[PDB]
This record gives structure tokens, C-alpha cells and sequence, in this order.
């Protein structure tokens, strides 16, 4: 049908798409992840419970 | 902190006045039943009634109804039935004729055994409608389609005891009947457990006491909810 | 039919070099690199607050930018406005359809919308000229139910649909100025970039997409999930997004690695996620489950850190404040409960 | 009645000393030393010779027995024959001479109502506790709980006053101190809160009933309104005949702390209402019966029947049926081995009867159980 | 009901050994 | 990703033999139910059979009871169709369907016109 061999092109247009990018290392990636879990860890209530005098649900 | 005291003063007035808004919506709420009426659009559901949703509230011996049947929506039901988990019934439409014209009747009873089976529809009962019985009819006295051809059962099948035919009734087509409903209840019976249960009625869409039929039934599923919280049942 | 056969090889031929091209770029895992970071320890969170109010079912809920009031939606058709330091109701909007799925509060704090199988966004104005809070516009263009909306700001809002497509909207002219098509699935959520210039959404064909704003095409497809994907998140930094589905296992996916980072997964879970958030530094993944308890995951490494637990049915929503101070969570028993 | 044979007996004995001041002898130095005994009044009678004196009449069977005499007899020199080796005046009183169910009773009844009452106090605080479990249906069951303690503390309280009515203290002062606990007021109102606990009890079995028959049956209803109705009902009815009764009470027939029903016209403004109640709980569990069989048969028959009998003795201390077998047997009719029967079955099922209820309805609940099983689940993690 | 219907059968129990032994205690002195 | 080939259908006389196999990659192929489904030329979709996780629980549309057998191999994540009696009115194309969830008795949306989890079918021709 027109239809099925109409979304099979387009799925293959954006399969190129897709396929053309830039992909970093994983370690990378991971290591920016971790550097941003490390630079941000003293600004997380629920990492570290603050004490009772500036929660305001406690 | 006199203007913190006026403004949670403020706040605590306009939480009482939602509060005093919501006791009589709980209250209105309560009173009212919630239907999913579920089917094939070729099987009598639209004229049993008479956007991706349409509602129609009637009243049934002073006992409002609230019933609500599918529109705009995709056949990809297994997100959005999900809805429904707490409404007091499901009607489920079936065409009792189309067993032959793809094999719809299959198609149906694959429809209510997934239903019955979702771990959130496990507490909600399903009144079915096995419509379309003046054409199950004609269909079965006709002798051009048979049953076995798509039910290989119904060669073995004995019409039950307990049957209860109409006067003037041909023993075949009561036969063909019980044979499409005890398709369902069996799939019923499979995993029952008493959580949740089936009404299987024999429908035709112009039938005036289906609204009776639906007010029965929920009445019985509201008792036996009862009973059970009781542990009476 | 030989060119659909030939379509379909090449698509295949596609997938491969992509897929090659990713296990080139996976020179090591995210596991065994945080080896040597500690753990994070026990989280012990407890309930603060209990929102009750709600006659039925809460489908969604969303916080407010001052991480002080919040909306929740229900299915007994009601939109409710807490103050979650008081518990007091502000707002109580009656629905004109009964079956909302998904609720959002503008940034501004001016608007709240929702949604849900009637296939309509309405925006909803708070600021009221006159007193009482109205419908301000209705949103029309979807032909499956609305499963998430997000404000990107006043006069701008996405939606997803079960019509398998994402919708891009100006509120003023109620018109759709993009549509966001690709996913084969009904799109059962979507995740603003901090930035707000892309959206990740999850559709029920266990893949999830990243799409331009501005420009309605897809950039990337992730997959890995075996069944549907009920939730998504960015990640804070906004380079990694995370996923829940039906598979009863969350992903973390890196956006510039083009791939999965690391699965969060137990034996003893066997229940699919129906919601997740990280914290204000990310390191921690929160995840609503349908066995009615929230588990908290160690971003960073795949240790279950803790779990809330607390609801009495199935958890359907969480959200945690901008600040990062508390966590809620909707559920099924009608209630928000309120975490620290 | 000891209170009236008191002032019987001093009357008597002032008429003793009026005649021992007009002494039919003026002291001839013959006659018998004649002395008033705390028993009865003898004159000097003639010296030789024995004296029949017909027994006195303040005694309760003796006054209407005049041919019971008590003879003494005195010597020529005014003595009497030694009693008991000692000189003591001579008596003959044969002439105008005259448990263990009650106690059985008690101690079973005591026992039932003690373990009802720590039953009942640790189901009120597992309802209570939960939050998960706070619902109309349990803000009944709740008041019943409540209904049944009062009524546990109320007979405890009625049996520490009968006690302390009847000590030897409290006798000791009925006929000389003429004030003692009988005469206060505060023994009237233990009983008149014992009454009323009892009908406070049987009426909230009854809004058990009618709750019950409301869910079945009668559509829908303003839930807060019904609420206010149904607690109106199981406390404020009972206070619209145990009132008047003590009313009644007071004015005629206010004697015995209010423990004994000598008029059974009086003592109809309490059983009454109560029977009433009973009644209606009784057609309210045959209905409910009924609901639950044809339950049971719309959906083997040897499994129906213990499922029926299950329900059925689940059902009965809920609406308390049990009552209802004996109800109609009046006081009035009741004597011998049948009264005791009665009162025997009546107050062994109304003691457990609390503790059944109890267990029932939050022990073995599946609910409480589940609730219980999340709680220790949330314990481990 | 039981619990009235008892109690004064105990009461009336009580009071009449009340009035023997008071006609007891008249006996001794 | 969830990815599924079927093989073994092609052209096959009336009363002939053949056998469909779908390769299953991507997901933890025990934990999930499996089904066959059929396209008849310019028809709808319709169930045939389903196998359970452990392969224990079989159901057979009429139809074809007592014909197809249906059979899945969890070492080797392969799930088959054996079929003895074909009838003209078996020719269709043949799809390998996967419930969407794990561990679910329920099975809703596999008959669906666009369903996920679907392979892309193999041709069965029954003809002479």
C-alpha cells in the first residue's frame, strides 16, 4: 500500500537522521555525570536531612 | 506578625468554605453510579445509549446513573481502561450474531478475558449484554452458518438445565444461546474468587428493560460489596 | 512488495551501523566507574505531610516553582490547589470532565491545566479578574486522550496524547503551531529540558525520543526497555534523562553517549514504574511503583538506597520541589503524602 | 423489708417500756424480776409457776401466727431454770420459730464480662489506631464497642454496691445508726446507670441492625445525616424510658436502692423498649438471613449450607439474636428451673457476648489482619 | 432484661437473710 | 530493542504441512506470554493461538483447533507454530505477537492495527 511504503521512507529518513550524529565516550559521559552529582551534593536536602530549624515541613 | 496571623486567618476561612463546597460534591458523589458501557461499535451499543468521551445520566427509581462510552479513541485500550477500575459496572456489549461475519464473537470473548484478568479491573464487576439476539435468530434457524465451523464445542454441547427459553422459542437457536454464554461465563468462573462478578443477559438493542437489567445488577453488586466488607459473604 | 522489502533492508541497515556505532562509543560503563565514590548510605525518609481532600483517585500531581503549592488532579473531576505548609485548600476547581489523566502549573503560577479522556487541554486562570477561578482556553486538536502537559510558559504549552503524537500549542490562539510525530505508541509522558529548548517523551512502544521545540523533529530514538515506558525525567544537568516502564526497571540515558547508562533493577521487583523524579543534585533516582511503595536508587551506582512507604494503593504520581527540600507522591488511595 | 421490721421492733419495744412503767405488780417483793430482753417483752408472772407470752409481733411470719406462744417459767423466789449452765432467763422460742444458682451465676457472668471488657478495650484501640480502617461502618462498630465496655463497667459497679449494701458494717447501722448506704442517693444512681448502660446496649445493637438493613435494600442517604440520627438513637432514645423509670422510682415505690422490681407495671417502662428493640433486630437478622441465601444461590449445596451457618452465628452477637429466645418469657412467668435457665442462658451469652463480638469483628477481620501484615511489612524496610 | 431481673432476685435473696439475721441478732442480745 | 522475525511461511499446497518460527531478541523472552495472530488479504487482524510464560496454559482459536500446535523454546528464545491441515482460508500473513507486560495473565492490544511488540509477518499462501 501507499501508506506503509510511505511511513517505511520516512522511517528510513529519519533513521539517517539519526545516524549522522557526534557520540562521546560513555566514561565521558559518566564522569561529567558524576562530576555533577559531586559539585551539587551539599545543595540536596534529600541527600543530606538538614536539621529541623530550616525545614519547613518539620 | 499581626499581617501572617490576617493572612492564615484568610487562608483557614477560604479552606473551610472548599471544604463545605466539597462534604456536598462527596455527598452527590456518593449517590451516583458510574458505568463503562464497552463494545464493538457494530454490536447495538450506540442504539442501547438512545470528543473522546460522551456521558448520558439517567435515573432509575430515583437512583441516578452516570454511564460513559468510548469516542475518540485509538483500539489500544490497555492504558486508558485503566480509568475505570472503581466504577460500579462494566456493561460489556457483545454481538451474539457476528460469529461468523472475522471471527468477531472470538475477538469479543479475547476482549473480556484480558479485561477480566487486568490486575486493576479485578474488583469491578461487567454486566454483559449479549446482544442482537433477534438476529442470533434468524441466523441459527436459517441453517446457512454454523457454529462449529468457528466453535468446534458446539458439536458436544448440551443446552443446560437450567435454561429458561422465551415461549415459542426454537430449542436450536436457545441452544446457540447458552452455548455463547457459557463462553463467558466460563472465563468468568476461571478466576472469580468472589472479588468481582458477571451478569450475562440475553439483549436485543431496542429491549426497553435494559435500563431495569442495569439497575438490578447494580444493585446486586452493591449488596454483595456490602456483604462482603460485613464478611457475611 | 520488493521496494516496501528493500525500504525495510535498509532500515535495518541503519539500525546496525547505529548500533555499532554505539557499542564503539561504550569504551566503559557508568558502574565501573563510580567504584570508588561511597555509597550514599541509608535514606530514611519520613511522611510530613498528608493531603486528603480528593473523593477518588489522583492520576497526577504537579509542584509549583516556589516549591510551596501544588496541584493535584482526580478522577472525581475535581483540579485542588494546596498550600503543602498548611495542608489549607486554596483552590478547588470543579472539571467539566471527570476523567483528568495529567495536571500542570504554569512556571508564572498564573495557570494550572489539565486533561484527560475527553482529548482537551484546558487552562484554568488563578489570577482571577473577577474572583472566581474559570476555564481560559480549551485546546481541541488531539484525537487521543491527554496522558501529560507541561507549560513552557504562559501562552505556550506541550502536550502528549495517546493519539501516539506531541503537541505544541499557542493558548492565545487555542491552535497547534507543532506536531510532534514518530513515536508508533501512545505517548504516556513527557520531560521539559531545564532549558526548555528539548522534551524527552515515553511512548507504550518501550522507546523514548528527544525532540526540538522550535523545530518538530526528532533528534534522537533510545531503546532498551522491554515493555512500555510509563515515566520520564531529565537529569538536572540536563545531558541524561531517566525512564520507568512496565518491564519493572528504570534507565538512566545519556543524550551526548547516545545509549543507556545503567539499569535500576531488583529480583524482588516484578511491578512496573509509574512514575520517577531525581533529586536537586540528581544523585538520587525516585520511582513510584504499582506494589504501592516508592524506591529510592542511587543515581550513580545501582544500590537501592531506601523506600517510601506509605500509600495504601497503587503510587501514580511524585514530584519533587524545585528547591529540592520535599518530595510528594500521589496515589491511588486518594491521598498526597508529603516526604523529607 | 429490715427497715420496716425496725420500726416495728422499736415501737414494740417503746410499748415494752410504757408497760414496764405502769407495772401490772407495784413491786409486791413476790413477783418475778420481769425485764425488758431484746427479743421479746415478759411481765412479772406469778412466782411458782410458768408464764406463756405469745411471740412478738414486729417478726414477719409471726404476725400472722398469733398461736405460736414462747413460754418461760419462774420460780416461787422470782428466778428462772439456768440456760446453757448460766442464770439466765428461760425461753422457748420453737413454738413461732421459722444460693448456690445465684453465685454460679455470678461468677460466670463476671468472668464473661472481665474478658469482654479487655477484648473490647484492645479492639477499640486496633480500630482506632489504624487510620485506614476509620469509616461509618467501624464508627458504629466503634460506639457498640463503647456501649458494651460501659455496660461491662456498669455491672461491675452494681455488684461492688449490692456488696457493700449488705455488708456487716452496713447492716450494723440499719437498725441503730438508722443512716447508711441504702439511704444515699448515690446507690440509686449506680443502678439507674446500670439501667441505663443495658438499654443504651441493646439499642445500639439495634442501630447495628438497622445500618446493616439500610446498606441492604435502601438505596442511598445523606451519610453525615444518617450518622447523627443513628448516634442520636443508640444514646438519646434510651434516656426517653430509663428517665421516667427513675421518675417513677423516685416518687412511688423508692426503696432497696432501686434494686428490686416489686411493681411489674413500674418495671414495664424498661423492658419495653427494650423488647421492642430486640424484636425489630430479630426481623432485621431474618432479613438479612434472607439477603444472604438467595446470595448464596444466585451464584455446591453442601458448601452453601456451612457458608449459611458460618454467616448466620456471625451475624448473631452483632444484632444479638440470642435474646430472642427467652425474650418473651416474662418475669412474671418465670419460676422454678425455668426462670433459672432463662437467667442462666440470658446473662452466660450476654457476658461473652462482648469478647465474641470483639473477635470477630476486629480480630479475625481481614482488613485488621491486612492492615497488621502492611505494618510489619513497613517494619522490615 | 437479665441483668434487672437478676439483681433484684440477689437483692430480694439479700434482704430477707439481712432481716433473719437481724431477728438473729435480737436473739443474743 | 523489542525486535521479532518470523520464518518458515511461504507457498504451500491445500492439506500441506509448514511450520512458522519467530526469533525473539531484545527482552527476557520467559517472562512474557506469546501469541500468533493472522491478517487475512484485505481483512482484520485475528487472534490464533497463545502459549504461556512456562509453555503450560495453550489456547487455539476454533478455527484451527486440533491443526496448529503452538510451542516456545526459552533457552533459545524462539517461538513456533507447526501447522498439519492447511485450508485456503488460512492464507494470510502471520504475525509473532508478544503481550506488553511481564508476569501478566491480561493480554490486551496484540490484535491492534498499530501494536508495538509485533514482528513484521510472514506470508502464508495456501493455493494449487
Amino acid at each position: 500500500n501507499t501508506a506503509s511504503i510511505a511511513q517505511a521512507r520516512k522511517l528510513v529518513e529519519q533513521l539517517k537522521m539519526e545516524a549522522n550524529i557526534d557520540r562521546i565516550k560513555v566514561s565521558k559521559a559518566a564522569a561529567d555525570l558524576m562530576a555533577y552529582c559531586e559539585a551539587h551534593a551539599k545543595e540536596d536536602p534529600l541527600l543530606t536531612p538538614v536539621p529541623a530549624s530550616e525545614n519547613p515541613f518539620r | 506578625t499581626e499581617d501572617q496571623r490576617n493572612e492564615e486567618k484568610a487562608q483557614r476561612e477560604a479552606n473551610k468554605k472548599i471544604e463545605k463546597q466539597l462534604q456536598k460534591d462527596k455527598q452527590v458523589y456518593r449517590a451516583t453510579h458510574r458505568l463503562l458501557l464497552l463494545g464493538a461499535g457494530e454490536s447495538g451499543k450506540n442504539t442501547i445509549v438512545k470528543s473522546g468521551i460522551f456521558e448520558t445520566k439517567f435515573q432509575v427509581d430515583k437512583v441516578n446513573f452516570h454511564m460513559f462510552d468510548v469516542g475518540a479513541q485509538r483500539d489500544e485500550r490497555r492504558k486508558w481502561i485503566q480509568c475505570f477500575n472503581d466504577v460500579t459496572a462494566i456493561i460489556f456489549v457483545v454481538a451474539s450474531s457476528s460469529y461468523n461475519m472475522t471471527n468477531r464473537l472470538q475477538a469479543a470473548l479475547k476482549l473480556f478475558d484480558s479485561i477480566w484478568n487486568n490486575k486493576w479491573l479485578r474488583d469491578t464487576s461487567v454486566i454483559l449484554f449479549l446482544n442482537k439476539q433477534d438476529l442470533l435468530a434468524e441466523k441459527v434457524l436459517a441453517g446457512k452458518s454454523k457454529i462449529e465451523d468457528y466453535f468446534p464445542e458446539f458439536a458436544r454441547y448440551t443446552t443446560p438445565e437450567d435454561a429458561t427459553p422465551e415461549p415459542g422459542e426454537d430449542p436450536r437457536v436457545t441452544r446457540a444461546k447458552y452455548f455463547i454464554r457459557d463462553e463467558f461465563l466460563r472465563i468468568s468462573t476461571a478466576s472469580g474468587d468472589g472479588r468481582h462478578y458477571c451478569y450475562p443477559h440475553f439483549t436485543c438493542s431496542v429491549d426497553t428493560e435494559n435500563i431495569r437489567r442495569v439497575f438490578n445488577d447494580c444493585r446486586d453488586i452493591i449488596q454483595r460489596m456490602h456483604l462482603r466488607q460485613y464478611e457475611l459473604l | 512488495q520488493s521496494e516496501l522489502d528493500q525500504l525495510r533492508q535498509e532500515a535495518e541497515q541503519l539500525k546496525n551501523q547505529i548500533r555499532d556505532a554505539r557499542k564503539a562509543c561504550a569504551d566503559a560503563t557508568l558502574s565501573q566507574i563510580t567504584n570508588n565514590i561511597d555509597p550514599v548510605g541509608r535514606i530514611q525518609m519520613r511522611t510530613r505531610r498528608t493531603l486528603r481532600g480528593h473523593l477518588a483517585k489522583i492520576y497526577a500531581m504537579h509542584w509549583g516553582t516556589d516549591s510551596r503549592l501544588l496541584v493535584s488532579a482526580s478522577q472525581d473531576g475535581k483540579l485542588i490547589i494546596w498550600d503543602s505548609y498548611t495542608t489549607n485548600k486554596v483552590h478547588a476547581i470543579p472539571l467539566r470532565s471527570s476523567w483528568v489523566m495529567t495536571c500542570a502549573y504554569a512556571p508564572s503560577g498564573n495557570y494550572v491545566a489539565c486533561g484527560g479522556l475527553d482529548n482537551i487541554c484546558s487552562i484554568y486562570n488563578l489570577k482571577t479578574r473577577e474572583g472566581n477561578v474559570r476555564v481560559s482556553r480549551e485546546l481541541a486538536g488531539h484525537t487521543g486522550y491527554l496522558s501529560c502537559c507541561r507549560f513552557l510558559d504562559d501562552n505556550q504549552i506541550v502536550t502528549s496524547s495517546g493519539d501516539t503524537t506531541c503537541a505544541l500549542w499557542d493558548i492565545e490562539t487555542g491552535q497547534q503551531t507543532t506536531t510532534f510525530t514518530g513515536h508508533t505508541g501512545d505517548v504516556m509522558s513527557l520531560s521539559l529540558a531545564p532549558d526548555t529548548r528539548l522534551f524527552v517523551s515515553g511512548a507504550c512502544d518501550a522507546s523514548a525520543k528527544l525532540w526540538d521545540v522550535r523545530e518538530g523533529m526528532c533528534r534522537q530514538t533510545f531503546t532498551g526497555h522491554e515493555s512500555d515506558i510509563n515515566a520520564i525525567c531529565f537529569f538536572p544537568n540536563g545531558n541524561a534523562f531517566a525512564t520507568g516502564s512496565d518491564d519493572a526497571t528504570c534507565r538512566l540515558f545519556d543524550l551526548r553517549a547516545d545509549q543507556e547508562l545503567m539499569t535500576y533493577s531488583h529480583d524482588n521487583i516484578i511491578c512496573g514504574i509509574t512514575s520517577v523524579s531525581f533529586s536537586k543534585s540528581g544523585r538520587l533516582l525516585l520511582a513510584g511503583y504499582d506494589d504501592f511503595n516508592c524506591n529510592v536508587w542511587d543515581a550513580l551506582k545501582a544500590d537501592r538506597a531506601g523506600v517510601l512507604a506509605g500509600h495504601d494503593n497503587r503510587v501514580s504520581c511524585l514530584g519533587v520541589t524545585d528547591d529540592g527540600m520535599a518530595v510528594a507522591t500521589g496515589s491511588w488511595d486518594s491521598f498526597l503524602k508529603i516526604w523529607n | 423489708s429490715l427497715w420496716e421490721t425496725v420500726q416495728k421492733w422499736r415501737e414494740y419495744r417503746r410499748q415494752c417500756q410504757r408497760s414496764l412503767t405502769e407495772d401490772p405488780p407495784p413491786a409486791t417483793d413476790l413477783f418475778c424480776n420481769r425485764t425488758f430482753d431484746e427479743y421479746a417483752c415478759w411481765p412479772d408472772g406469778e412466782p411458782g409457776s410458768f408464764v406463756n407470752v405469745s411471740c412478738p409481733w414486729y417478726l414477719p411470719w409471726a404476725s400472722s401466727v398469733p398461736q405460736g406462744h414462747v413460754y418461760r417459767f419462774c420460780t416461787a423466789e422470782g428466778l428462772w431454770l439456768q440456760k446453757d449452765n448460766s442464770s439466765l432467763p428461760w425461753r422457748d422460742l420453737s413454738e413461732c420459730e421459722e444460693e448456690e444458682q445465684l453465685l454460679f451465676l455470678y461468677i460466670i457472668y463476671t468472668v464473661g464480662y472481665a474478658l469482654s471488657f479487655s477484648a473490647l478495650v484492645i479492639a477499640s484501640a486496633i480500630l482506632l489506631g489504624f487510620r485506614h480502617l476509620h469509616c461509618t461502618r467501624n464508627y458504629i462498630h466503634l460506639n457498640l464497642f463503647a456501649s458494651f465496655i460501659l455496660r461491662a463497667l456498669s455491672v461491675f459497679i452494681k455488684d461492688a454496691a449490692l456488696k457493700w449494701m449488705y455488708s456487716t458494717a452496713a447492716q450494723q447501722h440499719q437498725w441503730d445508726g438508722l443512716l447508711s448506704y441504702q439511704d444515699s442517693l448515690s446507690c440509686r444512681l449506680v443502678f439507674l446507670l446500670m439501667q441505663y448502660c443495658v438499654a443504651a446496649n441493646y439499642y445500639w445493637l439495634l442501630v447495628e441492625g438497622v445500618y446493616l438493613y439500610t446498606l441492604l435494600a435502601f438505596s442511598v442517604f445523606s451519610e453525615q445525616w444518617i450518622f447523627r440520627l443513628y448516634v442520636s438513637i443508640g444514646w438519646g432514645v434510651p434516656l426517653l424510658f430509663v428517665v421516667p423509670w427513675g421518675i417513677v422510682k423516685y416518687l412511688y415505690e423508692d426503696e432497696g436502692c432501686w434494686t428490686r422490681n416489686s411493681n411489674m407495671n413500674y418495671w414495664l417502662i424498661i423492658r419495653l423498649p427494650i423488647l421492642f428493640a430486640i424484636g425489630v433486630n430479630f426481623l432485621i437478622f431474618v432479613r438479612v438471613i434472607c439477603i444472604v441465601v438467595s446470595k448464596l444461590k444466585a451464584n455446591c449445596k453442601t458448601d452453601i449450607k456451612c457458608r449459611l451457618a458460618k454467616s448466620t452465628l456471625t451475624l448473631i452477637p452483632l444484632l444479638g439474636t440470642h435474646e430472642v429466645i427467652f425474650a418473651f418469657v416474662m418475669d412474671e412467668h418465670a419460676r422454678g428451673t425455668l426462670r433459672f435457665i432463662k437467667l442462666f442462658t440470658e446473662l452466660s451469652f450476654t457476658s461473652f457476648q462482648g469478647l465474641m463480638v470483639a473477635i470477630l469483628y476486629c480480630f479475625v477481620n481481614n482488613e485488621v489482619q491486612l492492615e497488621f501484615r502492611k505494618s510489619w511489612e513497613r517494619w522490615r524496610l | 432484661h437479665g441483668e434487672x431481673t437478676f439483681t433484684s432476685d440477689l437483692s430480694k435473696q439479700m434482704e430477707e437473710e439481712a432481716v433473719r439475721l437481724f431477728i438473729e441478732w435480737l436473739k443474743n442480745g | 530493542q523489542v525486535q521479532l522475525q518470523e520464518s518458515g511461511g511461504g507457498l504451500v499446497q491445500p492439506g500441506g504441512s509448514l511450520r512458522l518460527s519467530c526469533a525473539a531478541s531484545g527482552f527476557t523472552f520467559s517472562n512474557y506470554k506469546m501469541n500468533w495472530v493472522r491478517q487475512a488479504p484485505g481483512k482484520g487482524l485475528e487472534w490464533v493461538s497463545d502459549i504461556s510464560q512456562s509453555g503450560a496454559s495453550i489456547s487455539y482459536t476454533g478455527s484451527v483447533k486440533g491443526r496448529f500446535t503452538i510451542s516456545r523454546d526459552n533457552a533459545k528464545n524462539t517461538l513456533y507454530l507447526q501447522m498439519n491441515s492447511l485450508k485456503p482460508e488460512d492464507t494470510a500473513v502471520y504475525y509473532c505477537a508478544r503481550c506488553p507486560a511481564p508476569f501478566t495473565r491480561d493480554c490486551f492490544d496484540v490484535t491492534s492495527t498499530t501494536y508495538a511488540y509485533r514482528g513484521q509477518g510472514t506470508q502464508v499462501t495456501v493455493s494449487s
